[PDB]
């Protein structure tokens, strides 16, 4: 009460006041979700936080309970802020990650431009990105300061999975020089954690067959349609076999 | 405190506590931390909007006031019109808010009151308005010689 | 141990449904915040003033006492006021001296 | 700086003020410099010694040029009996405020004392107090240190 919208955000005034009501540890997790929900736009009417505070600035009295035109919207909206609250909560992300979920979705392999998703290919992801972090142990905050911005390198990732930098260097090799979709480009191979996450099954799959990944690429070019250009002769079977 | 803000600076609507201190849902706990910002809200800007005031005194002289008068609210001499709304007891001098007559109620007919309107006295002609519009009476001290 | 379980369940539904629960502190916790913040403002700016009053009974302009990072945001802004206590204080004894 | 003309201002027109450079008063070679550097105002009062009628008197504004580094209001003061007077009501040395003019320098600046309603042939209140005024008087109170 008493907001100069010129003087601060919106969102950032708003947030210690939607925490303390959607039980939140943290300020900076409040913002997130409430910017969040700007992307969105929840419930049936659109609703935007600045919409959210010209509602309550004019249409409603705090201990009256009457029936306001558009308080159903209203709900829906703090429904939805509930809702993000308990994404965060349930997918163990951190807080600045969070942050970065929020604000660039495109380094988690959403489209561009695109508001996020709480959908469970969603929900998964964070939840695989979460285990990512926590695997990385006292490096984490080195490799997430890294990923913010774009500095991540392979020899930076495999120091803090304790990996050979040959390993993750081979294993980004053979994910841009084959047909992934989204593709795996130099530019983005450790930007986006879509590509992060391409590479590292190009790692788990060469240590279950304890080759190198060009080992694995010398098995995925003995498809049989993909070769029906270019048949394998028996000594690339042969090759392959040993 | 805050109509003590709102008297001692021109101003009425603003206002620095406001509803809601006490939460009956939590107990009203942090309502005493809600108004303690809200006090030192008042003295921020009490310290923000305080001045040196231009402490001016001015003389008035009411057989003046009455005697320099328009012609239409008929002027009189103070001195002598007195004189005789004391002698008689119906006597009413000067009209408008500068007239001199007894009081109208119950217990104040027998009491000779002079008034005077301050937009008479011209006082704001004074100095001229580029020193400060606010211009307000600090103390009255009456002199009957 | 079904006897057991709804003991648990009714701890657990005790330290939901009493009234110095998690949602009390979280409340106070963000309320709080958004006071204290606020109110680092006001302090700073009477020590702000009393710098002011400073630089003009003595003629320095380029003698400063309040300096910036008595907050830590990241640190919830803890231990500000002691650090403009510390502040006040050595404006005083400059004052003195 | 040490001209006496009417204001330039718009209100200021009918005022006659009188301007004084604290430079040309030099005040600073009334000691010798090994007792301190910093000279600076403490008090300044005025005295306007002229033929005032009883009951009728002087109206004046005591200003400075600068309000550069002065608190609000402490430019400016305001002259009503003109009998060693400040503009304040009562003097309070042990007051916690800071008085009118407090801490300018001795050296440099420009003070000025301007008289509204000067004119004569713009009728003004104050024009008959002017013809007897012979000089003004300012009880310059300040500090070595």
């Amino acid at each position: 009460q008493g907001f100069d919208k010129d003087k601060a955000d919106l969102l950032h005034v708003m947030a210690p006041y939607i925490a303390a009501t959607l039980q939140l540890s943290s300020e900076n997790v409040a913002h997130s979700v409430l910017l969040w929900a700007d992307k969105l736009q929840p419930g049936d009417g659109a609703m935007t936080a600045e919409k959210f505070w010209d509602w309550l600035n004019t249409k409603y009295t705090p201990g009256s309970s009457e029936a306001v035109e558009t308080q159903e919207h209203i709900v829906q909206y703090c429904q939805a802020l509930a809702q993000l609250e308990m994404v965060y909560h349930s997918t163990g992300i951190n807080e600045n990650a969070f942050r970065l979920f929020v604000t660039k979705p495109e380094m988690f392999g959403a489209a561009t431009g695109a508001a996020p998703a709480h959908d469970a290919l969603s929900l998964i992801m964070l939840t695989r990105f979460a285990d990512w972090v926590n695997a990385l142990g006292e490096k984490a905050s080195s490799v997430l300061a890294a990923f913010e911005a774009n500095s991540l390198t392979a020899e930076q990732l495999a120091d803090a999975m304790n990996l050979d930098a040959n390993l993750l260097l081979q294993a980004s090799i053979q994910a841009q020089n084959h047909q992934h979709l989204p593709p795996v480009t130099p530019e983005n191979a450790f930007s986006c954690w879509t590509s992060i996450n391409t590479i590292l099954q190009w790692v788990n799959v060469a240590q279950q067959l304890n080759v190198a990944p060009q080992g694995v690429s010398a098995l995925v070019g003995l498809d049989y349609i993909q070769s029906m250009k270019e048949t394998p002769t028996y000594a690339q079977w042969e090759n392959a076999a040993g | 405190a805050e109509q003590a803000y709102r008297w001692e600076l021109n101003d009425d609507s603003a206002r620095f506590i406001k509803p809601g201190a006490w939460q009956g849902t939590y107990a009203g706990l942090l309502a005493g931390e809600t108004l303690m910002l809200s006090l030192a809200q008042m003295e921020d800007a009490h310290l923000k909007r305080d001045k040196r005031a231009l402490e001016v005194e001015r003389t008035v002289s009411l057989a003046e006031v009455y005697a320099g008068l328009p012609k239409d609210n008929g002027p009189f001499s103070l001195a002598q019109e007195i004189d005789k709304l004391v002698s008689q007891g119906s006597g009413s001098a000067g009209s408008g808010n500068n007239n001199l007559a007894f009081g109208a109620g119950t217990d104040t007919k027998t009491s000779l009151q002079a008034s005077v309107s301050f937009a008479d006295l011209k006082i704001r002609e004074d100095y001229p308005a580029s020193l400060g519009k606010i211009r307000r009476i600090k103390q009255i001290s009456v002199t009957l010689p | 141990l079904k006897t057991q379980q709804e003991q648990t369940q009714s701890q657990l539904a005790f330290l939901q449904r009493k009234f110095s629960n998690q949602a009390l502190y979280n409340w106070l916790r963000g309320r709080l915040a958004a006071i204290y913040f606020q109110f680092y403002d006001l302090a700073v700016a009477r020590c702000l003033m009393a710098e002011q009053a400073y630089r003009w009974e003595l003629n320095d302009d380029s003698a400063r006492f309040i300096k910036p990072g008595a907050w830590q945001g990241t640190y919830a802004g803890l231990l500000a006021g002691e650090t403009l206590m510390l502040s006040l204080a050595q404006m005083e004894d400059a004052h003195l001296k | 700086n040490n001209n006496l003309a009417f204001g330039a201002g718009t209100d200021t027109k009918t005022s006659l003020q009188a301007s004084v450079s604290f430079a040309d008063l030099k005040i600073r070679e009334d000691y010798p410099a090994s007792l301190g550097k910093i000279r600076r105002i403490k008090q300044i009062s005025v005295t306007l010694p002229a033929l005032l009628g009883p009951y009728q008197d002087v109206q004046a504004i005591l200003s400075y040029g600068d309000k550069a580094g002065l608190a609000n209001g402490c430019e400016a003061l305001a002259v009503s009996h003109g009998m060693n007077d400040s503009g304040q009501f009562q003097l309070d040395f042990n007051d916690g405020k800071f008085l009118p003019f407090e801490g300018i320098a001795i050296d440099q600046g420009t003070l000025t004392l301007s008289f509204p309603n000067a004119s004569m042939p713009e009728k003004g209140k104050q024009a008959t107090m002017l013809k007897t005024l012979n000089d003004i008087i300012l009880h310059i109170r300040y500090t070595i240190k």
